[PDB]
């Protein structure tokens, strides 16, 4: 359960999570990639549900961390932006599961990622992400209990008449602790 | 030989950009043969795009090699 303060908190952190994403794709894609940041609440099993089957999803945590959180990445982005960095231009998403090199080379496309995000963090709780597992399948995943409230962190990557989707969910399970130290004790 | 058939079983999946890249780098006529061997879907796209490659990049290409080294038994010359 989120409080309608701490929202413009999350707001204002992964807005700048955009920004200097915006940057980091459009450095990968050669060319222009807007990209913008929607925030909602949503059950774990509302969020799961709405991840297409197959996507590329990998669930990650970091050090200070008492949980994992998800980060997914809609395949039509994925293999565009694999069609880039291979001297392609990137004009066909194929729909199957990405393979050993496309995983391995798409893993620490989405670390430098997963930094800025850790970045854009960094005033409430730095961290170092370190990525758990990689999975192909939501209906795999089942991070925590389905019931659960989560923080939904949607990115508008859009550019040409093309445009997806970044999720970055962030689980209540892992926002209680510095809930209560950060937004709540000195703060108020 | 077996080479060129784990390289076909192997390229077979890829995406038509990842068999551009490692086809690039391989010799002239053992290319044709791989690439020939792969259906018709591909041939033309493949070919298309080993065309369109005045790009190169020297991090997934050592990724990639670093990748058929440890499934195909063995990278030789072209890539070295």
């Amino acid at each position: 359960k989120f409080s309608k303060e701490q929202l413009r908190t999350f707001q204002m952190i992964h807005e700048n999570f955009g920004r200097a994403l915006s940057t980091y794709l459009s450095g990968r894609l050669r060319t222009f990639v807007d990209v913008e940041i929607s925030i909602d609440q949503l059950t774990y099993e509302e969020f799961i549900r709405s991840v297409m089957i197959p996507s590329f999803i990998v669930i990650f945590t970091g050090d200070v961390f008492e949980g994992s959180a998800i980060f997914e990445m809609r395949l039509d982005l994925f293999y565009t932006m694999l069609d880039i960095i291979m001297g392609g231009p990137g004009e066909n998403p194929p729909n199957r599961p990405p393979t050993e090199i496309e995983t391995s080379i798409m893993r620490k496309e989405v670390t430098n990622m997963l930094t800025l995000l850790a970045q854009a963090w960094s005033d409430f709780q730095y961290f170092i992400p370190s990525i758990e597992n990689v999975e192909t399948n939501p209906q795999f995943v089942q991070i925590v209990p389905p019931n659960e409230i989560v923080l939904l962190v949607t990115a508008s990557v859009s550019w040409g008449e093309f445009t997806s989707f970044i999720n970055v969910c962030w689980p209540f399970s892992l926002l209680e602790p510095l809930l209560e130290k950060l937004s709540d004790r000195f703060w108020m | 030989g077996s080479h060129m058939v784990q390289l076909v079983n192997f390229l077979q999946s890829e995406h038509p950009q990842t068999i551009a890249v490692v086809l690039s780098y391989l010799d002239p006529p053992v290319a044709a043969q791989i690439l020939g061997a792969l259906p018709e879907e591909l041939q033309t796209e493949v070919l298309k795009r080993i065309a369109l490659l005045e790009r190169t990049s020297p991090e997934v290409v050592k990724e990639i090699e670093r990748n058929l080294e440890k499934k195909i038994s063995g990278f030789s010359r072209t890539f070295s």
